């Protein structure tokens, strides 16, 4: 499972944070599985067919008023007719007022469920309509929804591996022109963060190499030399800890093979991926972010 | 915007993570089990029925829809159970992270192999097998 | 550490 260098998403400044343009926040928590992310979304298609998506959109809002309304009728006249039943009963106003209350009830909570669907439906047409790379999406729930009902144009999943399909799709000549039209202007406040971001892409882009090198595939190790290994008088193993490490490090990733060989949930997994990364993270450096391991 | 954010322990994602869980207090998880049950059965007829152009693939699709619904809700339903297992035996030098992760994978060895057979609450069954299966990774992490 | 550390003895 690809990981991330320690040294960029936690360094300040942190190289991910200006080159991705993302606040420090939402790349840990795309790090650490906290919250998906939309890599790359095709808006002409979906511009092609706005004006269809809006009309289903709203016939699909048609359908769910219809229901509303079927249930808010039926159970108006249930009220009414219970409520002329009890007068001719001639029962006193009390149990009048209690089942007209207790329809009354009945009926705001229909409604205000009604209006749970239709702002749940207008924040996912929000949500698809206004949609742009780089966007979180923090509940787990909103996205379930998205990807089971509009699971055709965006694609978005939460790892390293979504930063390096989002890198290595992303371009650097592009960026670094708007940047340098936008520092040809004035606006300080903004200009200042245009100039560090420009900095940083041109020297990304002087550098001749590529920004997939912030996602690791294969950590080396050092000789077994350089991390002695000592026998005590009961033969203890009491060398450097970098023995400790690797130890962990290469168990959680035979665990993470042998747990995807066998198959299970999203959930087991994800959190495997989480534990893998910490361990990597703390493998190049103890105490950088977070509790240190003792 | 540059502003630096605290980090987030690992066991607060994991309760984040599980707070959807609701325990069926065991009396409903039968139907569960019968439910995964016809869903290997459904399996298995379709990969014997590969054969049979069958009009109808979709009540066996159905089937097995059900099945991995039922495995995934009762798989889910064990997590607050294994936990609580995993951190009853916490102070060994070994990370709560490493310990909940074998407790997981010896659930998913079990409740998948793992029968009512007119049994008693599989929660038992479960608290063995886990049991069983962190103290291996204790012992074998000497 | 990931660091490509060349030598151009050019």
């Amino acid at each position: 499972a690809p990981v991330t260098h320690i040294w960029y998403f936690k360094g300040v400044p942190s190289r991910l944070g200006y080159l991705l343009d993302l606040a420090p926040k939402d790349l840990e928590k795309i790090i650490y599985f906290a919250a998906y992310v939309i890599t790359s979304v095709d808006e002409e298609m979906r511009h092609n067919e706005l004006s269809t998506l809006e009309a289903e959109m709203a016939v699909e809002r048609k359908a769910v008023e219809d229901q509303r309304d079927g249930e808010l009728e039926a159970r108006a006249q249930k009220l009414e007719a219970d409520l002329a039943e009890l007068e001719a009963e001639g029962a006193k106003a009390d149990a009048r007022r209690k089942v007209r209350d207790g329809g009354e009830r009945e009926m705001r909570q229909i409604r205000d469920r009604a209006q749970r669907e239709l702002d749940r439906l207008e924040d996912i047409w929000s949500t698809f309509t206004k949609l742009a790379p780089k966007q979180l999406i923090v509940d787990e729930n909103l996205y379930r929804e998205l990807v089971d009902r509009y699971g055709e144009y965006f694609t978005g999943a939460m790892g390293a591996e979504s930063i390096q399909k989002l890198i290595e799709n992303f371009d650097i000549d592009a960026e670094a022109e708007s940047l340098r039209d936008v520092i040809r202007n004035g606006k300080g406040q903004k200009k200042l963060r245009a100039l560090k971001r420009l900095k940083v892409v041109a020297a990304f882009q002087q550098s001749g190499n590529s920004p997939m090198g912030m996602v690791l595939d294969a950590v080396p190790v050092i000789p077994p030399e350089l991390r002695p290994m000592v026998q005590l008088d009961g033969g203890r193993f009491a060398t450097s800890d970098l023995n400790d490490l690797y130890r962990r490090v290469i168990n959680r990733n035979n665990r993470l093979k042998r747990l995807i060989d066998l198959g299970a949930p999203e959930i087991i997994v994800n959190n495997e991926k989480r534990m893998l990364q910490e361990s990597v993270d703390a493998l190049f450096d103890n105490g950088r972010r977070g509790r240190p391991v003792t | 915007l540059d502003a630096q954010s605290p980090a987030a322990d690992l066991v607060r994602v994991y309760l984040n993570g599980i707070g959807k869980t609701a325990l069926l207090n065991a009396a409903g998880e039968v139907e569960l089990a019968k439910r995964i049950e016809a869903g290997l059965y459904a399996e298995h007829l379709l990969e014997t029925r590969k054969r049979l152009g069958e009009n109808r693939k979709r009540d066996l699709a159905a089937v097995v829809r059900d099945g991995e619904a039922a495995r995934r809700h009762l798989l889910e339903a064990n997590l607050r159970l294994v936990v609580s297992l995993a951190k009853r035996y916490t102070g060994r030098g070994m990370p709560l992270l490493d310990l909940i992760q074998e407790g997981n994978l010896g659930l998913i060895r079990a409740m998948e192999k793992f029968d009512y057979t007119k049994g008693f609450k599989f929660s038992t069954y479960a608290t063995w097998w886990i049991r069983q299966a962190i103290t291996r990774g204790m012992a074998d992490q000497s | 550490l990931c660091l490509n550390v060349e030598v151009l003895s050019s």
